[PDB]
RNA sequence: UCUUGUUUUUGGUUUUUGGAAAGCCUCUGGGCUAUGCUUUCCUCUUGCUAUUGCACUACUGGCAAGC
């Protein structure tokens, strides 16, 4: 009922608009350990569909990447959402 | 859902609280919640020196509690 | 559920349980809930150190307990 | 059920146990051992099997066995096995 | 007289606003929208960690889990 | 007897100043007067203030907290 | 749902917890939270081992789920 | 008789006395099939039976205890760590060993503790404690009894 | 109204799981619950810090569960539908 | 019709181990990184000897030494 209300007008309308626009987002995850991809589909609990995923994350510093093709993403794991246009 | 928890029995009687952060209370029982919200009178702290500061009515939050003993039977 | 009918039929027995806390406690529980708090007599604590006390009544919150154990002619008990 | 006294009571309760389960496996299936390292128990044990043919055998064959040092003294015990009862009626 | 959460981000928004999370971080920035959970987003947002400007990133979302704090610059 | 929200009620009317802990941080307290607060247990403190351990006053503003991460409510 | 979980019930299960301890044992009864109860239980904490009996965890507390071995008959 | 995948489903499955999960197999002449178990037993009982070699075992991890009492083992397999890398104590009480090498493979089970051998033919030969304490290290306790400092010194000696 | 509906739509392919322990499971996944609670078919897991370790009928309590990396073939366009 | 707001499923993060202070050893790369050791703080194994007792178990002798 009002969940309708909150996804044209409130904070995750942005993923809509990105997400429709065809843009790719910048996320902070709680693993400490980034991810930087497209989104395909996400929800009101920031469960979101992922593809060609690209991570980054120091160790013991050495900064280390991977593609993945496709990844649904718990959204209790996301801390931080960066939803950067190409534009 | 929101059973109202068995503390009648602690009202207006002194306490030994336990709480997360391995920090501790003393105080009189008031009044409880459905979530374990606590109010206690006469707040005491238990320092890890053991150096015992008086502060006095309090409300601890329900989540954090870890027990609550009885210092006197 | 049965879970936690289990646990209302072993008030009166001497339980032992595991907290998030790290220690163990045991003895005599008196009451108990659909929540998981508890309330028990002459408790013999040992925490991860191995240090032992006594505390005369203690209330829990069941959020806080990792497990249970409970005497074994509780095995037999009905489940509905 | 048999009653073992005479036992070395410097072996910890847990491994002596497992090796009282050993050792009586080889006459008949061992339904339960019960010993308690309290100043009363100490240095006892009983031994409960599911056969009784396998508790006389056990008995006569390892009537004072060296088990850890000493040698065993065994017996049948006084009264029947919670176990038994409840496993009979 | 009382001043309410949802009142206060309902009259919050557009303005400078700095806010914490539990692991230390706080980020500054005006605000666009809030949800009925706060779940707060921000524009043209600098992390300042431990009083240190990091990296500029613009457009941003925060999950309402993290947030420790809300105020103003 | 006293339930706990109505206890907390007296400390908007008041204006009590009021030290607030935190959950999983003994290193951090809080200070300042009640003006508003809600069913979740959210907080709107005046005039607060960061406090620690080294007695590091530092000073904040008008501010919000979320229910969660509170455990002790203390007067004066 | 809850239809493959009726579908354990009485099985040896290997059931990994969050602080990485591991029990075992048949599954006696199960809940809508995962509250699981367990009979004749082991721990292994790492060559280590313990004796429990009746053991009931909780749901925050389980992590995984592994058949040991098939129903018994006894 | 032979050990077959469906005379292990209908064996009487249970938790002993020593708290751990115990498969009852109380005339097989060869192991084998144990595939079957799905690796779920702490404790395997082949107590009374006619098995002649102690071998054919698939990768059993679980399995910590092997009751092999009245039987007619007569030698050891070779590979047997490879797949009972855990296998803790280990009881053989009246069988046919009769030499001191026929003991050599229980060398390579790193976790054996417990060993029993009595009643066997090569129990009688002359330093049979010394030796397996030298070629089986491991052992803590053996025949029932504790493996002694003094006992490893004396075996150093003789077979140094 | 569900973005967990589209897993149960996912039963029977093979995928690399990770979950807040930090552990990773490459396995045939048999049934999808509105919980998020999977149960998987023929695994091999493996846990942080130790090696390997192959099991039958795993399954997991959905609240662990990071994120599912799934096959290349899937075709997200379809599954996205009611 | 709903099921992300304190006790479970839409995360408060993580478990002899970790952190801090200089020295030594080993490995890798072109004085850096990692590991262990060395100092401080927060039942098990040696000896010895006691007990001979009919049970259903937090645990179970005491004394000295080692961890």
């Amino acid at each position: 009922r009002l969940e309708e209300y909150e996804f044209s007008a409130g904070p995750l309308s942005v993923l809509q608009q990105a997400v429709k626009n065809h843009d790719q987002v910048l996320i902070n995850c709680r693993n400490n350990k980034k991810l930087l991809a497209r989104v395909k589909a996400f929800d009101r609990h920031s469960n979101m569909v992922l593809e060609n995923v690209k991570e980054m994350w120091t160790e013991k510093a050495i900064n280390k990447d991977r593609f993945i093709s496709k990844m649904f993403l718990r959204g209790d794991g996301v801390v931080l959402v960066v939803r950067i246009p190409s534009a | 859902k929101a059973g109202a928890p068995d503390l009648k029995k602690y009202l207006d009687r002194q306490v030994f609280v336990q709480l997360n952060g391995s920090r501790k209370v003393y105080g009189v029982l008031r009044g409880y919640d459905i979530f374990l919200n606590i109010v206690l009178e006469d707040s005491i702290e238990e320092k890890v020196d053991g150096e015992k500061v008086k502060i006095g009515s309090v409300a601890i939050r329900g989540n954090s509690v870890i027990m609550i003993e009885t210092l006197d039977k | 559920s049965l879970c936690i009918k289990l646990l209302h039929e072993t008030q009166g027995h001497i339980v032992t349980m595991e907290l998030e806390n790290g220690s163990t406690y045991r003895g005599k529980l008196i009451e108990a809930e659909d929540n998981m708090n508890c309330q028990m007599r002459d408790i013999s604590v040992t925490a991860r150190d191995g240090r032992v006390s006594h505390l005369d009544q203690v209330y829990i919150r069941g959020s806080h307990i990792r497990f249970l154990i409970v005497p074994d002619m509780l095995r037999n008990a009905p489940m509905f | 059920t048999l009653y073992v006294n005479n036992l070395n009571d410097k072996i910890n309760k847990n491994d002596l146990r497992t090796a009282l389960y050993m050792l009586f496996s080889t006459y008949g299936t061992v339904v339960d051992i019960v010993a308690l390292k309290t100043p009363k128990m100490r240095g006892q044990a009983h031994v409960v099997f599911f056969d009784p043919s396998a508790a006389a055998i056990a008995m006569k064959a390892l009537k004072n066995f060296i088990f850890f040092g000493k040698e065993m003294k065994i017996q049948y015990a006084h009264s029947k096995s919670k176990i038994i009862e409840r496993i009979v009626a | 007289v009382p001043v309410n959460p949802k009142p206060f981000l309902q009259g919050l928004i557009g303005k400078p606003v700095l806010v914490r999370l539990k692991w230390g971080q706080e980020y500054k920035g005006t605000l666009q929208s809030v949800d009925s959970y706060m779940n707060l987003q921000l524009l043209n947002a600098e992390e300042l960690v431990d009083g240190v400007k990091t990296g500029d990133l613009g457009e941003i979302l925060i999950r309402c889990n993290n947030v420790l704090w809300v105020g103003e610059v | 007897m006293i339930p706990p929200i109505n206890f907390i009620f007296k400390l908007l009317q008041q204006h009590t100043p009021v030290s607030i802990w935190l959950f999983e941080q003994t290193d951090i307290r809080l200070q300042g007067q009640i003006r508003g607060f809600d069913e979740f247990m959210n907080i709107v403190l005046d005039d607060a203030v960061q406090v620690d351990a080294k007695n590091n006053k530092r000073e904040l503003g008008r501010i919000l907290l979320k229910g969660d991460n509170i455990t002790l409510i203390q007067a004066i | 749902g809850t239809t493959k979980m009726v579908s354990l019930l009485n099985h040896s299960l290997n059931v990994t917890t969050k602080d990485g301890r591991t029990f075992v044992g048949q599954l006696l009864a199960f809940d809508g939270f995962m509250n699981l109860v367990l009979s004749d239980c082991q721990e292994y904490r790492h060559e280590e081992k313990r004796m429990l009996g009746l053991v009931i965890l909780r749901g925050e507390f389980i992590v995984s789920l592994s058949v040991q071995g098939p129903p018994p008959m006894d | 008789m032979r050990l077959n995948a469906e005379f292990l489903s209908q064996v009487p499955s249970f938790i002993s006395p020593l708290k751990e999960t115990e498969l009852d197999l109380r005339q097989i002449p060869i192991i084998e099939n144990l595939g079957v178990l799905r690796d779920v037993h702490d404790a395997i009982d082949f107590t009374d039976n006619d098995i002649r070699y102690l071998g054919n075992f698939p990768r059993m991890k679980r399995l910590q205890t092997l009751l092999c009492g009245n039987n007619r083992i007569t030698a050891i397999a070779p590979d047997i760590g490879k797949v009972l890398p855990n296998l803790k104590t280990l009881s053989l009480a009246q069988n046919h060993l009769q030499e001191i090498a026929d003991l050599d493979p229980l060398a390579s089970c790193p976790q054996l503790t417990n060993l029993s051998c009595i009643d066997n033919p090569v129990a009688q030969k002359q330093y049979y404690r010394l030796y397996l304490i030298w070629r089986i290290p491991s052992l803590h306790i053996l025949d029932f009894e504790r493996v002694r400092r003094n006992e490893r010194l004396r075996a150093e000696e003789v077979f140094g | 109204m569900k973005l967990v509906r589209f897993l149960m739509k996912l039963t029977n392919e093979t995928v690399s799981i990770e979950l807040k322990n930090g552990t990773i499971v490459h396995g045939t996944i048999t049934s999808v619950d509105m919980q998020m609670n999977t149960h998987l078919k023929a695994v091999k897991m493996t846990v942080k810090g130790r090696e390997p370790v192959p099991v039958e009928t795993l399954s997991i309590r959905g609240n662990n569960i990071r994120y599912y990396i799934l096959p290349d073939s899937l075709p997200l366009d379809t599954l996205l539908i009611d």
